[PDB]
């Protein structure tokens, strides 16, 4: 660093960046019957296991307590809001293009073109018991398969959350965002243009809303730039989902 | 209060003006949380977990010895008056395994409980040195809305804290516009929102309707009008141009 | 499954056998077991009221019979078994629920967006949650909305900061007032030693939590006598 | 039993990891997401929009 | 090297130094590294009657 004590440097240009970052927010809930995975109902066996008294129902207890804190971890990461907010059906945002985050109308699932990306990239190909357990389900067309407890009692706890209210959510809160800024989520959402928000948002960093009335059609267009390149390295084959798969 | 109204944005003089609606206010929403928390409600069950989790398993640290873990008998006074060391020592060691095995699962558990009330711990005194002792601009963590002051109060096992928020209520629309071309020069507002209600101009603060006459006190400008998108053609009133006469 | 001529048996991973050959037809068979322990039970309270409802968990409402075993069973166990009340989802088979096209705040969870709750003529109703209530925005690009008004509120917030210090002697446990089994004690080591340090250290951080959170300021600052706050009432 | 015991501890410690992570992500919604924060590298890297 | 100008610490946007954007606080001995410069005032360009 050319360090002085009468030497500045001041940015005279500035690129917008868009990064992504991955959390993981739950896990698989997964119940054990313990009688049935000590034996397959062996009545010896069974009085034999009752010497040792109520370790089962300790096992099952505890196994009940994280599924239920698992569910608890997704509603309070999840239902922040409970105004489900539509987004408008004329997009005007400045310039600003969200096709690729807004939810898309013309499927069944209200996932958008992202999140479809996101879903297809994880997956249980080599996976064991979860995805044997899975088949099952895709089984359906042969009767008397009673899969619940074919694999020694083991069994796998549906979400309380399903994927399609899930998605719903994510696109309540970007409507939210996107139209109210952040009035909607301290109490009652406040329409907005969104250049409004762009100016406040710089002038809460330190920068004045003249720049971006001056360079708006240079910050949209960068923006929309970032967002297809986010876009095409999320389509990519680059594992950048390792977090999940973990 | 009033330097707490100006952490969000609010100026001082809203405050002052609307002192005894403020007070009246408080006054009534504490005596709600009064009748609210006298009532029957369920909303102490946070720290109900800690005193019924610890009693569960206390409970069923005793009811542990009433197991025989295949041995003759759970006492160990029948096994030491029935038999000899010679052959009694076979008996006992399925009672001390199967005792310490209950001891290692129950001080394991005790362990993971502790973990947990540590974590909860440290997020009450992170709570407790933010919005206690001061003022967070941050969203969400001092209760749901604009955070003033906070109270916290003493409970058994636990700490019970009293947010005070600000939140905005009675909105109305108005029509706005991101600058003012004036004399072919861009007036841009220094802090609030220039607002219209189809007939006149005003400039007002973001998070409260307070309108004020356009003037080169509270606007400044950035450049000619011609790149901004969206200005509107408006006049700028001059405070100093009155007192020109001499 | 190509069963090459006399490898006659199979076992899964768990080397429980789930493929097996007739001795005599020489055919081929696939094994499933039967026994089924996994029932759910969705009830309120009992100083409430008593009516009960039962899920069956991951099982087709048109295999109950079978896979349980009912009609060996108690009648009472029969009519929980078949029912008018029968409703089939993604997390099982609900029995006594009445199935509404309503949708309301979820009060007992189920799974998949199940939510059961008791209403009024009182039943255990079933019914798919709701996320809220339904909203919609008028943006516009140049239209604003501004608060004319507020309102001061109070919220409560509940954290736990303690946890019960508790100290278990291993000695005492194990087997009281016996030089015997105190002798055959020590043969296992410093078992005793590491569950009383590490109850001793649980004793020793629970002090810690209260400790930091309750001692932020080091002076005791008494309430002034006078109230004069401009007409805040504390 | 043992085996049981060690798959239930061992989920335990998992599932108090998997909260810590679940806190720490309604964390960065609460605040990136519903408003602006001023604490740098919290949310993306840089001056945060 | 040539003229002075005062811009916001994020970006570059030269501005004439006047009253307005600046504060009177101390003489000139006390601050270290001051530099002699005239201020513009917008008060008196023409304005006179
Ligand atoms: C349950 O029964 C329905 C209708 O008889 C059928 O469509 C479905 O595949 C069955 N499910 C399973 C797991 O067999
Ligand atoms: C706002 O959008 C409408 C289209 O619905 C357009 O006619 C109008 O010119 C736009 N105004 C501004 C200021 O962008
Ligand atoms: C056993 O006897 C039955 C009855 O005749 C016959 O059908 C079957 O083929 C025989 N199996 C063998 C292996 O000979
Ligand atoms: C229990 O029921 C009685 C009436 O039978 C009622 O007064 C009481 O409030 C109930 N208790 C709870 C905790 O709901
Ligand atoms: C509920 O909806 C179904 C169709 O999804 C319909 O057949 C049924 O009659 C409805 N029941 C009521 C009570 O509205
Ligand atoms: C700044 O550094 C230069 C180079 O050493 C030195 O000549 C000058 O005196 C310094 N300025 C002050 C105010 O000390």
């Amino acid at each position: 660093v050319a360090y002085s004590n009468n030497s500045i440097a001041i940015p005279t240009n500035f690129t917008i960046s868009v990064t992504t970052e991955i959390l993981p927010v739950s896990m698989t809930k997964t119940s054990v019957d313990c009688t049935m995975y000590i034996c397959g109902d062996s009545t010896e066996c069974s009085n034999l296991l009752l010497q040792y008294g109520s370790f089962c129902t300790q096992l099952n207890r505890a196994l009940t307590g994280i599924a239920v804190e698992q569910d608890k971890n997704t509603q309070e990461v999840f239902a922040q809001v409970k105004q489900i907010y539509k987004t408008p059906p004329i997009k005007d945002f400045g310039g600003f293009n969200f096709s690729q985050i807004l939810p898309d109308p013309s499927k069944p699932s209200k996932r958008s073109f992202i999140e479809d990306l996101l879903f297809n990239k994880v997956t249980l190909a080599d996976a064991g018991f979860i995805k044997q357990y899975g088949d099952c389900l895709g089984d359906i067309a042969a009767r008397d398969l009673i899969c619940a407890q074919k694999f020694n009692g083991l069994t796998v706890l549906p979400p309380l959350l399903t994927d399609e209210m899930i998605a719903q959510y994510t696109s309540a809160l970007l409507a939210g965002t996107i139209t109210s800024g952040w009035t909607f989520g301290a109490g009652a959402a406040l329409q907005i243009p969104f250049a409004m928000q762009m100016a406040y948002r710089f002038n809460g960093i330190g920068v004045t809303q003249n720049v971006l009335y001056e360079n708006q059609k240079l910050i949209a267009n960068q923006f929309n730039s970032a967002i297809g390149k986010i876009q095409d390295s999320l389509s990519s084959t680059a594992s950048a989902l390792g977090k999940l798969q973990d | 209060m009033a330097y707490r109204f100006n952490g969000i944005g609010v100026t001082q003089n809203v405050l002052y003006e609307n002192q005894k609606l403020i007070a009246n206010q408080f006054n009534s929403a504490i005596g709600k949380i009064q009748d609210s928390l006298s009532s029957t409600a369920s909303a102490l069950g946070k720290l109900q977990d800690v005193v019924n989790q610890n009693a569960q398993a206390l409970n069923t640290l005793v009811k542990q010895l009433s197991s025989n873990f295949g041995a003759i008998s759970s006492v160990l006074n029948d096994i030491l008056s029935r038999l000899d060391p010679p052959e009694a020592e076979v008996q006992i060691d399925r009672l001390i395994t199967g005792r310490l095995q209950s001891l290692q699962t129950y001080v394991t558990q005790q362990l993971i409980r502790a973990a947990e009330i540590r974590a909860s711990a440290n997020l009450a005194a992170t709570k407790m040195s933010e919005c206690v002792l001061g003022q967070s601009k941050r969203v969400d963590f001092c209760g749901k809305g604009y955070h003033l002051m906070s109270f916290p109060q003493s409970a058994p096992h636990g700490v019970v804290f009293l947010h005070v928020t600000y939140v905005p209520a009675q909105e109305k629309n108005f029509t706005t516009a991101p600058a003012i071309c004036h004399d072919g020069k861009a007036h841009f507002p220094r802090e609030g929102v220039f607002v219209s209600n189809g007939t006149h101009w005003f400039v007002t603060q973001r998070n409260f309707y307070e309108p004020q006459i356009i003037t080169t006190d509270n606007t400044f400008v950035s450049g000619n009008c011609d790149v901004v998108i969206g200005i509107v053609n408006n006049t700028v009133y001059d405070p100093l141009q009155p007192e020109l006469d001499s | 499954k190509k069963f090459l001529p006399f490898q006659q048996f199979g076992r899964d991973i768990a080397d429980t056998t789930d493929a097996v050959r007739d001795p005599q037809t020489l055919e081929i068979l696939d094994i499933t077991p039967c026994s089924f322990g996994g029932v759910s039970v969705i009830t309120p309270g009992t100083n409430t009221s008593n009516q009960v409802a039962v899920l069956y968990q991951d099982v087709n409402c048109t295999e109950v019979p079978v896979a349980i075993h009912a009609d060996q069973l108690t009648p009472t166990w029969r009519v929980y078994s078949t029912g008018s009340n029968v409703f089939q989802t993604r997390a099982g088979c609900l029995i006594g629920a009445e199935h509404v096209n309503n949708s309301y705040e979820c009060d007992i969870p189920i799974g998949a967006g199940i939510c059961a709750s008791y209403q009024t003529s009182q039943s255990i109703i079933a019914y798919t949650m709701s996320l809220g209530a339904e909203n919609s925005v008028a943006y516009s690009n140049n239209s604003i909305a501004i608060p004319t008004n507020f309102t001061i509120s109070v919220t409560t917030e509940i954290l736990p900061v303690s946890m019960t210090k508790t100290s278990v002697d291993c000695t005492m446990y194990i087997c009281g007032d016996s030089t015997e089994c105190s002798n055959l004690l020590l043969q296992y080591g410093s078992f005793c030693t590491q569950l009383n340090r590490a109850l001793t250290g649980i004793a020793v951080e629970q002090d810690k939590n209260t400790q930091e959170v309750f001692a932020q300021v080091k002076q005791i600052y008494k309430t002034p006598p006078i109230k004069d706050f401009g007409g805040f009432n504390f």
